[PDB]
């Protein structure tokens, strides 16, 4: 096959399509104007191919091909530069297999997938209660004894019965969660592994699975044990004392990189639609987080693409830095 | 009976009230007015009970108290130091008596304030209640991107500036920062993600297809989800009946076309494709029921089902979900110190692709030579004269369309035969192709080969021999394709019959323009004997396929911007 | 109670097209997307969103 | 007389209109911030 | 008998408490509430006899 870069139609020295006939199979090389080189060209084919690219079915469907519609739309509708466009096309051209995504993450490359992490935390609670004055009528019975023989001597069992009645018209007593004191659970970073779980379908090559579990073992604090004890709960590998308390998991949920950031700045839903997990104070740059101590009462909200989210957790005026 | 809308107002009021004061005692500890406000609101929110008494608990003066408040001694001292005031120390208590016990008037009511921990729950093995704890969960976004150019706004212009020519700030974020309970800097990085996304559970798609097949699926067009076979022809009448088949077989606009929708219109509730997006590795499409891939050229009618395929390119996700600005920022992140084009060669290349008066003599020469080294080895002078004459008449470079043409120019016609400007252009282009290959190489980690596949093939697509070039002049790429994989189940279809024969060195007597069998012209070897019993050898190395695929999928489509076309020749009239 | 709430007026005078500091809302584009007349207005809900 | 509330014609000036560096921006180029003239001045927290 | 991990939590608690108030009389001299808070915590932390 051959490729010609530009289509000409008013070149009457050479007959149209006497050497070439257009046989375009690529979303990238879609040629709506070159189709007049093929015989039997009408207005219907042109007005129908100006919106839908002509691809033969016997040379690969668009859904079944590697190169698809979005990369063609990206390359045909980007106006920034040529170097940046070529490097963007190169960064698009990567596999999305677990081996591949592991390669780009441990390299440092950023794939086009956004995430959140969810973190279950526990805290000590002090409770505040006011009840009422005339809330309970509290009857007492009479004390009764019970002598029972024992190993060396006798056992006296003392029994007194009693009854309580809440003589309130409605809700008399109210308790409320009041204070935090020492947090028993850690606000650090431990990733939640899925390699503990079994029940899903395995993939075909067991050595690839073992290599993936080996890679997941590196770069974490809790990991599956190396002998892999069957018929058990698969408890995590032990260590000495976690430096300030019991760590909490971080489970990942994937989103597109195009996501409303102002949605997460309030109390939002982990699913993405209410039908509430409180986000803490956070930033995606080291500069804005250290800036976020209110320096010049400094509320650096967003600089270019890294972002800062102000604290929406109930722990607003607590936990000094 | 405030009906539904005020019940939703009540819903939001409970939401903001639970978010408002859950740990108020340690929250507004430095503001004693709010603590008294919440506590007085708490005391004067409970309805009182029946005022039945004979003798009750009064203070020393005689005013009866209205209840008891119970907490722990820490909060006792915290409210007692500066928040509430002491009314008295002793109190009057019945006997069926002056007892020392503190009491505080709050608002309009007077209350005992108890922290009964010293007398009871001290030195005993019953756990004190009111220390129940909580179970709170935190949401924490990781890698979202400010898609709009509206959102890439600063506080001041050079807030976080550097010394590099490119500020390292264009890039999408990859890590998030927060504070520990001790206030130290803590970090989440995307390297922490193997515990969720790098498992085999990403491909558990079968049950969702079974559940989704139980829905009402309607008849849509069979253009982009249907694969046919070649009909063993001269490829002209094939695009013929393809043309009058494709001219009317769409009853509406195909759904995988409208990439022009923005973020909000795509995620709008009116979108019928919004419910068809489940997995980031999968495209879900309506498919013929019980029709094998590939099916015959005439599509059989069947009840339409749903089928899913793998998203090999991460850019196969729709551009409402992966914006063009994000991809351009990512390419800027890749191209910081890599090789770029000087303005002279880039203006020459854009001028020679946006030229519409391009002669077809170059096309004739590329067709007849057809990427054979033996053909180029005998046409040094003609190519030199043609390239020079086309160059110093409009300052446009030629023969850059074909990849089997320009490295030949550098290797043979590179000693100084051509003008020095053209050779630097070709050297810059090959340097950029090699820099793209080096960029692929540096972003993958070698030394781990699984199932016989190199890590270059495992990570990237342009370095995998399973994926091939759009146009093949030689059969070496097919040999590398069906030899390198060996676990990928191969199936090659060349216009009907399956497989190739790769018979080369065709001459005058048996040119056979109307040949319908699977003889394919691999090309005459130069440093070897053609023969007949000699097995077919590759013309070039494994890196030839890599460089060719990199060229055809980077240099041509990005510079042409989706304007160039691929087509077949008519040798029966060209020769 | 009723509120007045302007939507799309323009700073017609060239003296009125002044900033607090020169680049306060700056971008990576050669043309700053701040020259344009306004098309939308922002305010706060009763819960502050 | 209808009392105008706090309002901004850019997302930047509203989200910095909580007096960040006690930041009272009035106009940057053409979009505007109007300070709150309603009686509900010290109420309705953000 | 809080085992090892809560002993390390207690470790870090002692770390931050020794770093927290070693010279609190001259540290929070302009804040009378913290002085009363530390003194009231100290006086009600020992058991009597």
């Amino acid at each position: 096959g051959l490729i010609m870069m530009a289509y000409q139609a008013y070149d009457e020295t050479i007959a149209t399509g006497t050497f070439f006939y257009p046989v375009p199979v690529n979303p990238l090389f879609a040629c709506p104007e070159h189709l007049a080189s093929l015989r039997g060209m009408t207005n219907a084919r042109r007005v129908l191919a100006k919106m839908v690219p002509p691809i033969p079915p016997f040379l690969g469907a668009n859904h079944h091909a590697t190169i698809r519609q979005p990369v063609a739309y990206h390359v045909t509708h980007s106006k920034s530069d040529f170097n940046t466009l070529t490097y963007s096309l190169l960064g698009g051209y990567f596999k999305f297999t677990p081996i591949s995504l592991t390669h780009q993450l441990r390299t440092g490359f950023h794939p086009g997938i956004a995430f959140t992490v969810v973190r279950q935390d526990r805290f000590a609670t002090e409770q505040l209660l006011y009840a009422e004055r005339a809330s309970e009528s509290y009857f007492v019975g009479q004390i009764q004894v019970h002598h029972h023989d024992a190993i060396g001597g006798v056992n006296f069992t003392l029994t007194q019965p009693r009854a309580h009645v809440d003589l309130g018209v409605g809700y008399t007593a109210v308790c409320a969660t009041a204070a935090l004191r020492c947090p028993l659970t850690d606000m650090g970073n431990t990733a939640q592994n899925l390699f503990f779980s079994r029940g899903g379908v395995p993939m075909l090559h067991d050595n690839v699975t073992e290599s993936l579990r080996r890679i997941t073992a590196s770069g974490g604090r809790l990991n599956p044990t190396e002998p892999l004890p069957i018929f058990g709960g698969l408890r995590p590998a032990t260590s000495a004392g976690i430096a300030r308390g019991q760590a909490s998991v971080c489970e990942f949920v994937a989103m597109p990189v195009s996501t409303d950031l102002q949605y997460f700045r309030t109390a939002c839903n982990p699913r993405g639609r209410a039908s509430e997990a409180y986000p803490p104070l956070c930033s995606s740059d080291a500069a804005m987080l250290r800036t976020a101590h209110a320096g010049e009462t400094g509320a650096d909200e967003v600089h270019l693409a890294q972002y800062l989210i102000r604290d929406a957790s109930p722990l607003r005026g607590c936990l000094p830095l | 009976h405030l009906n539904r809308v005020a019940r939703a107002a009540l819903l939001s009021d409970l939401k903001r009230r639970v978010c408002a004061d859950m740990f108020f005692m340690t929250r507004h500890a430095r503001e004693p007015r709010l603590i008294s406000a919440y506590l007085s609101d708490m005391v004067s929110c409970t309805q009182p009970s029946v005022m039945v008494s004979r003798i009750t608990h009064t203070n020393t003066r005689g005013r009866q108290v209205d209840g008891v408040l119970v907490t722990t001694a820490t909060l006792k001292r915290q409210l007692l130091q500066g928040i509430l005031q002491i009314d008295d120390t002793a109190a009057d208590v019945p006997v069926t008596a002056r007892v020392p016990a503190d009491l505080v008037i709050v608002g309009d009511k007077l209350v005992f304030l108890e922290a009964l921990e010293r007398r009871v729950y001290q030195a005993t093995r019953v756990a004190y209640p009111l220390i129940g704890n909580i179970d709170i969960t935190f949401i924490m976004p990781m890698g979202v991107f400010q898609a709009n150019s509206m959102d890439r706004y600063t506080r001041h212009a050079g807030d976080f500036s550097t010394v590099s020519e490119q500020d390292p700030r264009q890039f999408p974020p990859q890590g998030i920062f927060f504070y520990n309970k001790d206030g130290i800097l803590t970090q989440l990085t995307l390297r922490d993600a193997m515990g969720t996304i790098c498992h085999s559970s990403l491909l558990d798609v079968e049950a969702t297809l079974v559940a989704l097949r139980q829905q009402h699926l309607d008849r849509q067009c069979y253009f982009g989800v249907y694969v046919a076979e070649g009909t063993e022809d001269t490829l002209d009448v094939q695009m013929g009946r393809f043309m009058e088949t494709w001219a009317d077989m769409m009853p509406h606009h195909p759904h995988w076309v409208n990439e022009h929708l923005t973020i909000l219109q795509f995620i709008a509730p009116s979108n019928p494709r919004l419910r068809f997006e489940l997995n980031p590795a999968f495209d879900f499409f309506v498919a013929p029921g019980d029709v094998d891939l590939p099916g015959p050229q005439r599509p059989p009618e069947a009840m339409p089902t749903v089928n899913a395929t793998l998203r090999i390119i991460n850019g196969n996700i729709p551009v409402p979900l992966c914006p063009i600005s994000f991809r351009d920022c990512r390419g800027t992140q890749l191209g910081l110190g890599r090789h770029t084009m000087t303005p002279a060669t880039i203006k020459a290349v854009k001028d020679t692709f946006e030229d519409r008066a391009y002669p077809t003599i170059f096309y004739m020469l590329e067709a007849v030579i057809h990427g054979n080294e033996r053909n180029f080895c005998a046409l040094l002078r003609l190519l030199t004269q043609c390239i020079r004459g086309y160059w110093e008449q409009s300052h446009r470079v030629a023969f850059v369309n074909n990849f089997h043409m320009l490295m030949y120019i550098t290797t043979y016609l590179g000693n100084g035969e051509l003008p020095e400007v053209c050779i630097n252009i070709y050297r810059d282009l090959l340097q950029h192709v090699r820099a793209l290959r080096q960029t692929i190489t540096d972003f993958t980690i070698q030394g781990e080969g699984h199932n016989g596949e190199t890590s270059e093939a495992l990570n990237n697509i342009l370095t995998d021999d399973t994926f091939i070039a759009p146009i093949l002049w030689d059969c070496d790429a097919l040999i590398y394709r069906d030899e390198a994989a060996r676990d990928r189940l191969p199936a090659i279809r060349v216009s009907g019959r399956n497989g190739y024969q790769a018979l080369h060195f065709v001459d005058m007597a048996g040119h056979n323009f109307q040949r319908r069998d699977n003889v394919l012209i691999h090309g005459r070897p130069v440093r070897g004997d053609t023969g007949q019993a000699i097995p077919i050898t590759p013309h070039h190395d494994r890196e030839w396929g890599i460089l060719s695929k990199i060229y055809y999928y980077i240099v041509i489509p990005a510079f042409s911007r989706g304007s160039c076309c691929t087509m077949g020749v008519r040798y029966d009239r060209l020769y």
